[PDB]
């Protein structure tokens, strides 16, 4: 698994206020470590996660600085797009930002990111030779244009091949107990009342760090995914997370039954069943 | 450009066990617009719960957790209530142990 | 670190 540093912001007009609101986020892998409100009274780039409060006063304003200048570029954008696409002036709009790096097993940039959607929609992205664009309509080929006259793919490659991953690197040291930490699963299985032809087993995965894990059901060596419910994986709330996966079965077939599990924290991929 | 309705899922930081201090999550996710409400409720009443910031996924769904310390006993009774212009009622789902 | 846009759509 790559590590990666990445940036979330949403834009919102609010035509009934006359303003806009952005809200950004940072994350290490799966940690979140920053925010930013444009709503909150003299609002700064905030810590989110303990290890980056070391950083020093030039860190948090020059953070701030690039944040706060982003959000108003970012209001302006909201109302060029509503004017590209002719859209009435009394509606709410959302603009998302994403970008950030991959980090490599040699320590270079492995993948840079840096796009747009648009009411949900992918408008516009930095594709990956950082060198050029990809624009989802014509709306976004203005924008294209606008930012190959400008070279603005210079400013992204640039940052996404040095300082992202010099600052994700920084990061990964920071807070190597928790972020370079692997918590395998804690895992079981729970036996359910469905019907008078079925019980439910459900695989539960609990405690784990990274988020990316695996859950399949098996019947003496065949899979069974396309009759499992599988829930999203979900935080615990102390940075670790939580999944599961269950299958109907039948009455007293529960042993021909095998929830397989596998996740970075584990040796080896396990095998459990109901007991 | 079809908005997209919230997940949403209701569990426990830890295994409950009635009188052992815990944490109450209402995590949400895959939405679209991101206004939203999300409400804990105890035996139906707003509980002053804590809520994530604003964040995405890959694929531009919104997502947000709102938790709360609580200690489970065998009486009362938890969920969390969502309000969304994909909703045409607020969805309530409740707190179930096994889920 | 985050970089700051430098441009407009």
């Amino acid at each position: 698994g790559p590590h990666s540093l990445s940036y979330f912001s949403t834009a919102v007009s609010r035509p009934d206020r006359g303003d806009s609101r952005f809200i950004a986020v940072g994350y290490v892998d799966d940690t979140q470590f920053v925010r930013f409100d444009s709503d909150a009274p003299n609002p700064r780039m905030e810590p989110r996660a303990p290890w980056i409060q070391q950083e020093g006063q030039e860190y948090w304003d020059r953070n701030t600085r690039n944040v706060m200048g982003s959000a108003q570029i970012n209001r302006v954008n909201l109302k060029t797009l509503r004017g590209y696409y002719n859209q009435s002036e009394a509606g709410s709009h959302t603009l998302q930002w994403m970008y950030g790096c991959y980090l490599g097993p040699d320590g270079l940039l492995l993948r840079g990111y840096d796009q747009f959607a648009y009411d949900g929609a992918d408008y516009l992205a930095l594709n990956e030779d950082l060198r050029s664009w990809t624009a989802a309509d014509m709306a976004a080929q203005i924008s294209k244009r606008k930012w190959e006259a400008a070279d603005a793919a210079e400013h992204w490659r640039s940052y996404l091949q040095g300082t992202c991953v010099e600052s994700l690197r920084r990061y990964l040291q920071m807070g190597k107990d928790t972020l370079q930490r692997a918590e395998p699963p804690k895992t079981h299985v729970t036996r359910h009342p469905s019907s008078d032809l079925g019980v439910t087993l459900r695989c539960w995965a609990l405690g784990f760090h990274p988020k990316e894990i695996s859950l399949t059901w098996q019947r003496e060596g065949q899979d069974q995914s396309q009759d499992m419910e599988l829930v999203e994986t979900r935080p615990s709330g102390d940075g670790t997370f939580q999944k599961w996966a269950a299958l109907v079965v039948p009455p007293g077939e529960e042993q021909s039954y095998t929830c397989h599990v596998q996740h970075e924290g584990l040796q080896e991929p396990l095998t459990l069943r109901w007991d | 450009m079809v908005a997209r309705p919230p997940k949403v899922q209701v569990y426990s930081r830890h295994p409950a066990e009635n009188g052992k201090p815990n944490y109450l999550n209402c995590y949400v996710s895959g939405f679209h617009p991101p206004q939203i409400e999300i409400d804990l409720l105890k035996n139906g009443e707003k509980m002053n719960a804590e809520q994530s910031d604003l964040s995405f996924s890959k694929d531009w769904s919104f997502y947000l957790l709102v938790h709360t310390e609580f200690t489970p006993n065998a009486v009362d009774q938890y969920s969390c209530r969502v309000k969304h212009v994909t909703l045409d009622k607020p969805k309530i789902v409740k707190w179930d142990r096994d889920h | 670190d985050f970089e700051r846009e430098g441009y407009s759509l």
